[PDB]
RNA sequence: GAUGUGUGCU
């Protein structure tokens, strides 16, 4: 993590480095920077929110016990519970490395492909959905909006609640 | 009259759940036939529904209980 | 308390006269002249124009030949028409003219019970040697201002929007009086402007008859 | 009423299941007394009566008929929202 | 003042304040003909020497 | 005034609140110690000089004031080869 | 025909019932909230000057949409969440967002502001309602500088 | 030269005169900038701009209000309103929003029904324009479809 | 006329055209509402056909805008005008000087929050005098297709109709010309054989001030055309 | 055309008494203002009463003083008087003493009655003692006059408070008639120390209004 | 109804 040359540095060598909380302090303050020039006042736990959804995916390094590929991305969540229910059990886990994306490739890449074509790039979208033989199980706030039932998000949290708790 | 929420969100702690419980309650004074719990003030069922909440007597689990012992009453003088 | 009394109306103009009220107490001057001058430029009762009939004219959005102006600019200069009907609250004068030159007010062949107060007012200009004008102008008493698009018939009736309000400006001055062994004594001059169709006197007594029938809630 | 949606490629044999009848005739509605063709992009009784609960030729009129297929023109007497999904 | 009272006195208290300073504001910048006119713009007498 | 509700969307109004003061931003030596206070020298690499002073001989040196107290004050960086002062 | 009954009918169709009001770009959230209605005589509609921070509105002609909230529980949303009163932080900071300005802060400082000299300047007043009687009446200058009893 | 054209009449040269108040009768305490302002009347009128809908006619393909004054349309609760209302968290006020006053068009009329009844609840289903969007899909050669 | 103005509203309110401007010199022989004429110097009369020149004013008519271009005369019987000097002025012009709006007295004050962020605080008398009011003429069309079932006729024969919507319209179908009609008014009778009368869009009042027909050939005509 | 919407009280809402806010409406168009800036100008500034005029102390003899073993200042002994409210009967002006002693609040209850001179507050407090030796004792000159007269316009000189309402503020909001536009609806919000009702300081100002404007009604 | 063009407003 030691510079051997000057320059500003990329986010990725920082992430791969000097750890995850490193890059967090570094997108933080830099974006501070940009808005406590103008004078304006946001809380961090906004940019650490969509720093958080910046790193969401996350390369193999080797499997284990595990049944992930190589050099698959898969996404952070499932080889955290992967390998929670690993070590459950006598097993050895999967190692990692977090990968961090852009705000436009961290939603590209997410699990369901009704928000990602109505995001962008919709024929690029439907086009792997479409051979990759995908499955959307309607989670997010775009698709119940797009399909037209409630959103998980407010009162329409306690409904679907109620309704993932019926099955 | 009602202006703020803060009370009724004071009494339900999650202003999510008042919006639900408050619902409940409006659509049983104006769609079933049930009578306000407090003396309204030409107000409406919603404002009438978040008053009562307000003043302490009525939540989630008072309404559950009286639509349960309600349809208890209802089966037994089925007969 | 002492009270005021009329001592003095100063017609300067046959429009603007001065009315005079002394003496008053003190901080009275304020009161009473401020109340005076809003129920005046509020609510005194005049007569206005409300419906024209020109003979040979469908709406306002057209011409006459023979006179200077459109129909509208001739329905605006009956607006600013000063009349003084007397008896009842509702009157047609009907006005009749031909030949080239203007058509004051003059022109209007009024009745006994119907005074056109400034006779030199300008209605349109006729400039043929044979063309010639003949509208009924229908004057009515009201108060305010009543447009023509709020009020409630044939192809002729043209509607003018009545102002019917006579003062057109009222300034009050409150100055110290002359009361051989008094000080601290008021005098309150209210300085009007009519446009002719009221008097002085008859506009405060209406104003204050106005004013103590508001009070009588009380 | 339903918890996903499924995407996939389409066979030729699940192309036809879809459809509910074949377009042969490249012909919209006839420039005439406005119904569509015999075997048009629009087309009476591959997709559905233009009229509800009428045949296209003229011989039912009413809801009493509702599901008989027509036998002059074979359009079966339904409603007209179904010549938005089939 | 309006953050204070926001947390000494809770929401009520402030959204009634909050109407209260808006209406007697209204009434005093009225009240006191706070006008703009072109003497208000007075220029230095140092600006000459300066420039 | 409170702990977040469970079940709110944050990643909502954690997106709106960093994107609705766009439209305010643009588009198109020595150390100078100010307070009163110790001086704190992080991961020190260096040397006295035969000046009596010292240089300082690794790139990640930071200078910290530190107040009387014992909290951090002030933070400067100091190049390789720098004299110091103090 | 707007006969003079589907009035005060309609004044209590409206009594209690929320309407969301949405300014064109709805840059954040508060740019929807859902006042409740007062009927007015024309065909503007009146704004209250405290929201117009968080709208981003001025009035140099810029146009709002009126939204109707149906249901009850949509009513009971723009009233428990979105009504104008439960905003007065931002979800941004916790800064407040009803904050007064322009004019009732030019009105707030030319009245609490100090003279040194003006019509009673050494009274010693009895309290803030003998403030206002005498700066009613003329007798004080708002701007002077009294000894008040305040509790 | 505008205070000496003001010497010329007889006014006060620092334009400034002392305004009274039409309602209380006293002085505003400063001398107010009176003068006279030639005002223009733009061409955006009010009664050009006031509109509201209850329920009017509706497009065609894809049954939603139509649009703009003349055609007795209705607002567009754009994109980036449906984010403040996901926002506040007011997930009925949303699907009111996007099915009963709105696509769905068997939805839609119990919902005219149950407001004149008394009642204010709506049977929601899916919006025309969703199945609008499957047909279009499943009219390239992918076959989207819902599962169970 | 702006009493503060640059001097450019001579120029602009002239080169615009939209005013009634002298050809050649002349003394005014009649002045109308609606036409001029200009017995023209000899000076500058050609050497046959001497006569005069008449100027037609554009009375209400229809801008694009849908507003009102309007010409009259600013001169008097009997005054010489020459060359290139207004006779009649445009819309907004005074006098030959460009005038887009009135001079209005302000007083710079906060008054109970009125004017609060950019808003403007009218007095009643700014109204009254009816200065700020403007004009705008809108057209309403009325096609009559020959559709199938038999062409389509302007006859005043409307079913399902109350006799109070009859009232306006003339025995040929169309509107009188002169009615004060408001919102729903039937201002054309058109039918449907199977009833697509032209009626007046909804919340728009107005006076009908001109009536319209064209007529192809081999259609012979109606009374009215 | 002479007629116009004559209002009556809608409601005399009484917070605790001497704090009545009226309420009158539908009153016509502007008379909102009218109306309601007569009665507060009247009620205000021009109504008669009584009021501790001055004040002699017998220990001192300066307003920058303090007499030994008493808590307030003599600066604040005045305001403590100031808002003695009084009634005083036929008689135009007279006289108290408040001879006390010992530790404790002097309130008004320890004056000398003098028959007719009633006040209102007997728990108005004076001033206060420190000491079983502290005796204090004062002649108050209270005096009939009217509205609010100031010392520095005129035995220690007291800010004359004849008049009874000590806060009048009317507010004009709008009302509607089954059918007419915007009226008026006048909300008068009132005062007084005491000595008088609220609902009948109205009615007296009314009164007072009213006799005014009697050499120049038209008796309709 | 679709599209385009243009103007304008935020
Ligand atoms: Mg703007
Ligand atoms: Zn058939």
């Amino acid at each position: 993590g030691d510079v051997i040359s000057d320059g500003p540095e990329a986010p990725h060598d920082i992430l791969r480095l000097r750890g995850v909380h490193a890059v967090t302090r570094y997108i933080v303050n830099e974006v501070q920077d940009v808005y406590r020039l103008q004078g304006v006042k946001i809380n961090d736990k906004h940019i650490e929110v969509i720093v958080r959804q910046m790193l969401r995916k996350a390369t193999i390094v080797n499997a284990g016990s595990s049944d992930f590929l190589e050099g698959e991305q898969v996404e952070y969540s499932r080889v955290k519970i992967a390998n929670r229910e690993l070590e459950a059990n006598g097993k050895v886990g999967a190692t990692y490395s977090r990968d961090l994306l852009g705000i436009t490739k961290a939603s590209l890449a997410t699990e369901s492909f009704i928000s990602a074509a109505s995001f962008q790039e919709t024929t690029r979208v439907l086009t792997e959905a479409a051979v990759a033989g995908k499955r959307d199980e309607l989670r997010g706030l775009k698709e119940n909006v797009i399909v037209g039932r409630l959103i998980p998000a407010g009162t329409g949290y306690a409904y679907h609640q109620d309704r993932m708790r019926r099955r | 009259a009602r202006v703020t929420v803060q009370d009724a969100v004071e009494k339900i702690g999650n202003r999510f759940d008042l919006v639900l419980v408050a619902a409940r309650r409006a659509r049983q004074m104006q769609v079933g036939g049930k009578d306000p719990l407090v003396p309204e003030e030409n107000d409406k069922t919603t404002v009438i529904a978040l008053r009562e909440i307000e003043e302490g007597l009525i939540n989630n689990q008072i309404l559950d209980v009286r639509e349960r012992q309600e349809q208890q009453e209802q089966e037994a003088a089925e007969l | 308390f002492l009270k005021p009394r009329l001592v003095d109306i100063e017609q300067v103009s046959s429009t603007h006269a001065k009315v005079t009220l002394e003496p008053l107490e003190r901080g009275f001057g304020h009161t009473l002249g401020n109340a005076l001058r809003r129920i005046l430029l509020s609510s005194m009762p005049g007569c206005a124009v409300t419906e024209v009939e020109i003979d040979g004219v469908l709406h306002e959005y057209s011409t006459k030949e023979g006179v200077q102006e459109d129909i509208l600019e001739i329905l605006l200069n009956l607006k600013g028409l000063a009349v003084r009907v007397q008896g009842k609250d509702e009157v047609i004068l009907t006005l009749n003219k031909s030949g080239i030159g203007p058509v004051t007010a003059a022109d209007i062949t009024h009745d006994g019970d119907v005074e056109i107060v400034k006779p030199q007012h300008v209605i349109c200009h006729l400039t043929d040697e044979n063309a010639s004008i003949s509208m009924r102008i229908k004057v009515q008493r009201g108060r305010g201002y009543v447009p023509a698009s709020t009020r409630i018939r044939p192809i002729g009736r043209l509607l003018v929007d009545a102002c019917y309000s006579p003062v057109e400006r009222i300034a009050y001055n409150v100055e110290a009086a002359r009361v051989e062994q008094r000080t601290d004594l008021d005098k309150l001059v209210i300085e009007m402007e009519t446009n002719g169709t009221i008097d002085p006197e008859e506009a405060i007594r209406r104003a204050a008859t106005i004013l103590a029938e508001q009070l009588e809630a009380f | 009423e339903f918890d996903a949606i499924k995407i996939a490629l389409a066979s030729p044999d699940m192309i036809r299941s879809w459809s509910f009848g074949e377009v042969k005739k490249p012909e919209t509605i006839n420039y005439r007394t406005f119904k569509p063709e015999r075997d048009g992009l629009f087309c009476a009784r591959i997709f559905g009566p233009v009229k509800d609960y009428e045949c296209l030729c003229g011989k039912y009129k009413r809801l009493k008929h509702r599901g008989v297929i027509c036998e002059k023109c074979g359009v079966e007497v339904t409603q007209t929202k179904v010549r938005r999904e089939r | 003042m309006l953050n204070t009272c926001y947390r000494i006195l809770g929401l009520k208290p402030t959204v009634i304040f909050a109407d209260q300073i808006m209406y007697t504001g209204f009434a005093y910048a009225a009240r006191s003909g706070a006008s703009v006119g072109i003497d208000d713009m007075v220029i230095p007498e140092k600006k000459h020497e300066i420039i | 005034g409170h702990i977040i509700n469970k079940g709110e969307a944050i990643g909502v109004i954690a997106a709106q609140s960093i994107g609705e003061p766009g439209t305010q931003l643009t588009m198109r030596s020595s150390i100078q110690v100010k307070n009163k206070g110790s001086i704190k020298l992080s991961n020190v690499k260096s040397v006295v000089n035969s000046s009596g002073k010292l240089v300082i001989t690794s790139r990640n040196t930071e200078l910290k004031l530190i107040d009387e107290f014992g909290r951090t004050k002030e933070s400067y960086k100091v190049p390789y080869g720098a004299v110091l002062a103090k | 025909r707007e006969e003079a009954v589907v009035w005060d009918i309609l004044d209590e169709v409206i009594r209690e019932h929320p309407v969301l009001l949405n300014r064109a770009p709805t840059l954040h959230r508060l740019g929807i909230q859902a006042f409740e209605p007062v009927l007015i005589e024309g065909k503007a509609i009146q704004l209250h000057p405290l929201v117009c921070a968080a709208y981003n509105a001025d009035f140099d002609g810029d146009q709002m949409a009126v939204h109707v909230p149906l249901t009850l529980e949509a009513q009971l949303e723009a009233r428990a969440l979105m009504m104008s009163t439960n905003n007065i932080l931002s979800p941004a900071n916790g800064e407040p967002i009803i904050v007064p300005s322009q004019d009732v802060v030019l009105g707030l400082y030319y009245m609490t502001r100090d003279c040194v000299n003006a019509k009673g300047e050494g009274m010693v007043l009895t309290g803030p309602k003998e403030a206002e009687r005498l700066y009613r009446s003329g007798l004080a200058s708002l701007h002077a500088r009294v000894k008040v009893r305040i509790t | 030269e505008i205070k000496e054209l003001l010497k010329l009449g007889d006014l006060p040269t620092s334009g400034q005169i002392r305004l009274y108040d039409g309602r209380t009768g006293e002085q505003f305490e400063r001398p107010v900038t009176v003068g006279y302002m030639y005002m223009l009347k733009l061409n955006h009128l009010v009664d050009d701009k006031m509109h509201a809908r209850s329920t009017g006619s509706y497009s065609l393909v894809t049954q939603q209000p139509l649009g703009g004054k003349a055609q007795f349309g209705g607002q567009r609760f754009g994109e980036m309103e449906v984010w403040a209302l996901e926002a506040y968290g007011a997930a009925y006020t949303l699907q009111e929003m996007l099915t009963v006053k709105s696509d769905d068009v068997n939805g839609r009329t119990k919902m005219y029904k149950n407001i004149v009844d008394g009642n204010h609840q709506m049977e929601p289903g899916m919006p025309e324009s969703f199945n609008v969007l499957l047909k279009e899909i499943r009219s390239l050669g992918i076959n989207i479809e819902l599962e169970d | 006329k702006p009493l503060v103005g640059t001097g450019m509203e001579r120029a602009v309110a002239v080169d615009s055209g939209v005013t009634a401007v002298a050809k050649r010199g002349g003394v005014v022989q009649y002045v109308d509402a609606s036409r001029i004429v200009i017995k023209v110097n000899e000076d500058e009369m050609y050497p046959g056909e001497a006569g005069i020149d008449i100027y037609n004013l554009t009375k209400y008519t229809r801008s694009n805008q849908n507003t009102c271009i309007n010409q009259m005369p600013c001169v008097s019987l009997g005054e010489p005008v020459e060359r290139g000097d207004v006779l009649a002025d445009g819309p907004s012009t005074d006098l030959g000087e460009l005038a887009l709006g009135q001079n209005m007295r302000v007083a710079f004050m906060p008054w109970n929050g009125y004017n609060f962020e950019d808003s403007i605080l009218v007095s009643e008398r700014v109204v009254q005098e009816d200065r700020f009011t403007t004009i705008h003429i809108q057209e309403l069309a009325c096609v009559s297709r020959d559709t199938k079932l038999g062409p389509e006729e302007i006859t005043a024969d409307i079913p399902n109709v109350g006799e109070a919507a009859l009232s306006k319209l003339d025995e040929s179908g169309i509107v009188y010309i002169g009615a004060e009609v408001t919102g729903g008014d039937i201002l054309v009778g058109k039918v449907t054989p199977k009833d697509s009368s032209l009626r007046v869009p909804n919340g728009v009042s107005g006076t009908v001030i001109d009536v319209q027909v064209f007529t192809r050939d081999g259609v012979e005509k109606d009374k009215r055309a």
